[PDB]
């Protein structure tokens, strides 16, 4: 008895896109299924998942932006868990926007803070000037 | 009863074993450092990996140190000449062998560093080719060792 | 002195190596008072087996002195890494 | 075999496995001048090659 | 979100049906996994409100598959050094189960040093003792990560290096005296017409003869320690190791 | 003084039993195949390595060439 | 070309002086003062033997080593776009080590024949020792140089193999035949070195 590689089947599965959404969620966390590309001649625009990926990329960048500013501030945030729950509602888009608002707010505040900082210094000079 | 000059050949063996090996290892080191400096600017994360050719060259230098010391500790005044030529052969054998090894190390490493940065899949091949050169250098050491008892 | 906790830790390991190895060396000579036969003998070695016993005792003494220095070094490095 | 067959009693001109191995491949079977490891070795040497 | 993206990426890697807004996807999986997946599929579809049966049809036709080798915390490192050379043929004999022992053994022969074999294990143990601290931390130093990942390989390599060093009886060039060194009987050496040879000995070594009628007997385990201090170890022991390597 | 027959019996039995019977006395976990491979591969490589070392030194053609100080020492050591 | 100019100037002066000295010895009707037999007999056979041994091993590894980096650079460069190369084209390097091995084996087998003479005055001493000495010198030189040039050949050929395979995977196997000839050339040198020392004795 020698150790040999495991079988990988040629099976195909067929089901609704909603069931597919859930299944992909389940199979990805399971980690035991290797998928084949069914349309080698089709680009992301052609797959029609580009809207979902774009949304993902944008919110990803925004979160990273905020995270970078957060890291600059040396915050303790342990990032301890809850990650394993992994839900993916379509409402994530709205969640994304709420987080987008934070980015905008934070950028606005820093912009304003710098502006106010500049004003403070000028008035500080005035204090001395008088 | 000892042919004069008999000790002269022996002493040269110990020296050559060290000098030629240092030349090889230095050549390989110089070549690698050039490629490393050029590569590391764009991919500094590879700086640690890029040292391997240099460590291998350093092994060549040790190869030479081993023979040079083994011969040096084997020198006497009343050398019977026969023994002296064995020591000279041992020195020259490892010297040229290490020298050639070091050149292969240097030349391959230089290309390997650039190739790996562009294509990390080449990392293993880089080590392999250098590994064969190190094995060739070892032969040079072993034959120098064999002669010491003949 | 701080010296860096990374280097204090290295000193502790070397100090432990020193004390362990040096004491072992003295013991081996003390028991086989031996194959190594490296006590720093004289060239004018006479037919006196007692000279081998005596030199072996000297090796043990010298080895334990070296260990004592490693005990001092390890002690100092210990406090450095603990305080760092 | 060499380790278990011959003692120091034959250390002088003791059979050399390197030379017998080379002579094996070359079908070189001198009648005398070199001690063999065992009687009939020449026949085996030729057979195997 | 990263997982979300991962999911959408996977979902792009499919074919979209025309008859129903359904996708068909192909996976390569062993039966063990296929049974687990069917159960997983029921779980997945149950989370979705539609509970679509989601039929997976086995394909009788076989397509050249990737090579799947199950590894664990210890054997993964050995599989990687195999994979570094190449990915084996499907249903090829996996060399890794034999590498686990074969490679440490070949090292131990190349590194047959009792003293360093211990130090080598201690290095590996240090890494293992921090296993929980190293894993749950950041490790930007790739060379440290690599040796850490190979920490169980290194430990084993040391284990065999001790074994071979012990038989060679070399611990930093130190022999291992088991009180079994009976190669020769020095008292009989002097009796054999060697009277006060230690006087001339001041300028000579003198090699101990074989079969004088008073010498003989193997060392109980490994090479007789006496060769560790001989001037001709370089023929006795070198020859043995030569023959050993060939064998 | 020692004979060769006894060392061989002691260590041959040790490694032989491990490589032959060992597999019978193994945990039943997922690593059983690895442990059995270990037991057998270890016994074979270790036995052969040792066996050569002890066998090769039988019927020696020559003894060691020792320095004078050691030669004298042995008189009163062994 | 500063170094080439130096090498040439030394080469020309070296031989030009030999010509002048040789012809002068003739012109002035010297009693065969430059006696080749004298040089060959006073020169200890021990040097000739140990020189040939060092050459046999040293030249052979130089060849291998030369070829290795010839094919190494080509493989590493091309492999950036064709990483498959390392899977098969490493055999070119195996051939290069194999050329070194040919010489290495002979270097050891020859050196195993080296013995002392306990000789002094060459007059009627070591008649056979001179033959064996010169023969060992030749055999060592024979295999050394033969492996040296083989290693260079194999490197050059292996380079083409790597460059070819990068563009067409079907070419690898056919090209292998050329490197095999290269190896055979080195084996031919081995055969002669074996014969040259087949009937020698030292001491």
């Amino acid at each position: 008895e020698l150790f040999r590689s495991e079988e990988m089947t040629l099976a195909q599965l067929f089901l609704q896109s909603e069931a597919a959404y859930c299944c992909v969620s389940e199979l990805e966390e399971l980690g035991k299924v290797q998928f084949r590309d069914l349309n080698p001649d089709v680009n992301v625009f052609q797959r029609k998942f580009v809207n979902e990926v774009r949304r993902c990329e944008e919110m990803d960048r925004k979160l990273r932006f905020v995270e970078k500013e957060i890291r600059k501030a040396n915050i303790p945030i342990m990032d301890t868990g809850e990650n394993p729950e992994v839900p993916f509602p379509r409402d994530m888009i709205d969640l994304e926007a709420n987080f987008e608002k934070i980015e905008n707010e934070l950028k606005e505040i820093n912009t304003n803070q710098e502006a106010l900082k500049r004003n403070f210094l000028e008035l500080t000079e005035l204090k001395f000037i008088l | 009863n000892n042919p004069e000059y008999s000790s002269f050949f022996g002493v040269m063996g110990a020296s050559s074993a060290m000098v030629f090996s240092a030349m090889g290892a230095a050549y390989g080191t110089a070549k690698s450092g050039t490629g490393i400096a050029a590569m590391s600017v764009m991919r500094p994360e590879l700086i640690m990996k890029s040292i391997i050719p240099v460590v291998m060259a350093g092994i060549i230098a040790i190869y030479g140190l081993v023979v040079a010391v083994l011969i040096a500790n084997s020198l006497t005044d009343g050398i019977t000449l026969y023994r002296s030529f064995l020591q000279l052969g041992a020195g020259l054998s490892v010297g040229l062998s290490g020298l050639a090894a070091g050149f292969a190390i240097g030349i391959v490493g230089d290309a390997g560093v650039r190739g790996t940065a562009q294509q990390p899949r080449l990392f293993v091949g880089m080590i392999l080719i250098l590994i064969f050169a190190e094995v060739l250098g070892l032969y040079g050491l072993i034959v120098a060792l064999i002669l010491s008892t003949k | 002195l701080c010296c860096g906790p990374k280097l204090a830790a290295c000193g502790i390991v070397l100090s432990a190596w020193g004390v362990i190895m040096l004491i072992m060396l003295g013991i081996f000579f003390n028991v086989h008072s031996l194959i190594e036969d490296v006590p720093f003998t004289e060239k004018d070695f006479e037919n006196g087996p007692q000279n081998i016993y005596n030199l072996y005792e000297q090796v043990s003494y010298n080895c334990f002195i070296a260990a004592g220095l490693y005990l001092l070094l390890g002690g100092f490095s210990f406090c450095q890494v603990r305080l760092n | 075999y060499k380790w278990t067959a011959y003692d120091a009693h034959s250390s002088r001109n003791a059979p050399s496995l390197l030379i017998h191995f080379i002579n094996m491949f070359l079908f070189s079977y001198p009648e005398s001048g070199n001690a063999m490891l065992y009687s009939g070795q020449k026949g085996i040497q030729c057979f195997l090659i | 979100v990263r997982k979300m993206k991962a999911i959408y990426h996977t979902l792009n890697l499919c074919n979209i049906d025309v008859t129903q807004k359904c996708l068909i996807a192909e996976v390569w999986c062993p039966v063990t996994d296929l049974d687990s997946i069917q159960f997983a599929l029921r779980r997945g579809t149950e989370h979705s409100g539609s509970t679509v049966p989601s039929i997976l049809n086995r394909m009788q036709t076989n397509q050249t598959p990737p090579t799947y080798n199950k590894t664990n915390k210890f054997t993964h490192g050995f599989q990687n050094i195999v994979d570094a050379y190449g990915i084996g043929t499907y249903r090829e004999i996996n060399p890794a189960p034999y590498t686990v022992i074969t490679f440490p053994f070949l090292f131990a022969v190349m590194f047959g040093d009792f003293g360093h074999g211990i130090l080598m294990t201690l290095f590996a143990v240090w890494m293992v003792l921090r296993e929980s601290r190293i894993l749950s931390q950041k490790n930007e130093n790739e060379m440290f990560s690599m040796v850490f990942s190979g920490r169980y390989i290194i430990l084993l390599m040391g284990l065999f290096s001790i074994y071979t060093g012990l038989i060679y009886n070399d611990c930093f060039s130190k022999s291992l005296n088991i009180f079994g060194s009976s190669w020769s009987v020095r008292p009989m050496f002097t009796i054999g017409n060697w009277t006060e040879e230690t006087l001339l000995g001041s300028s000579v070594l003198q090699l101990n003869p074989a079969i004088p009628g008073v010498f003989g007997g193997p060392y109980p385990f490994g090479i007789d320690p006496i060769w560790n201090i001989a001037t001709n170890k370089l023929t006795f022991l070198n020859s043995f190791k030569m023959k050993m390597s060939v064998i | 003084a020692h004979s060769f027959a006894l060392p061989v019996i002691i260590f041959t039995t040790f490694w032989g039993l491990i490589g032959i019977a060992g597999p019978w006395f193994v945990p039943k976990g997922p690593n059983r195949g690895v442990i059995i491979t270990m037991l057998v591969a270890t016994a074979v490589c270790c036995y052969l390595f040792w066996l050569i070392a002890i066998l090769a030194q039988l019927n020696p053609l020559f003894g060691p060439q020792l320095k004078n100080e050691t030669i004298w020492y042995v008189r009163f050591l062994w | 070309t500063g170094l080439e100019l130096l090498y040439l100037g030394i080469f020309v002066a070296f031989w030009a002086c030999m010509i002048v000295v040789g012809i002068c010895y003739t012109i002035f009707d010297l009693g065969f003062r430059f006696d080749v037999a004298w040089f060959l007999t006073e020169t200890s056979p021990f040097m000739w033997s140990n020189l040939g041994i060092g050459l046999a091993i040293s030249l052979s590894v130089v060849g291998a080593a030369w070829g290795i980096y010839i094919t190494g650079s080509s493989i590493i460069g091309g492999g950036v776009k064709a990483p498959r190369i390392k899977t098969k084209n490493l055999v070119s390097i195996i051939f290069c080590e194999a050329v070194a091995i040919y010489g290495i084996i002979m270097a050891i087998v020859i050196s195993n024949m080296a013995e002392p003479f306990s000789a002094t005055d060459p007059k009627a001493i070591g008649h056979r020792n001179y033959h064996a000495g010169y023969s060992m010198f030749g055999a060592g030189l024979t295999v050394g140089l033969s492996n040296l040039f083989c290693g260079v050949c194999v490197g050059i050929v292996g380079s083409g193999a790597a460059l070819a395979d990068a563009q067409n995977p079907s070419l690898f196997v056919k090209i292998l035949i050329v490197e095999i000839f290269g190896s055979a050339i080195g084996l031919f040198g081995v055969i002669v070195a074996i014969l040259q020392t087949s009937r020698v004795k030292m001491g």
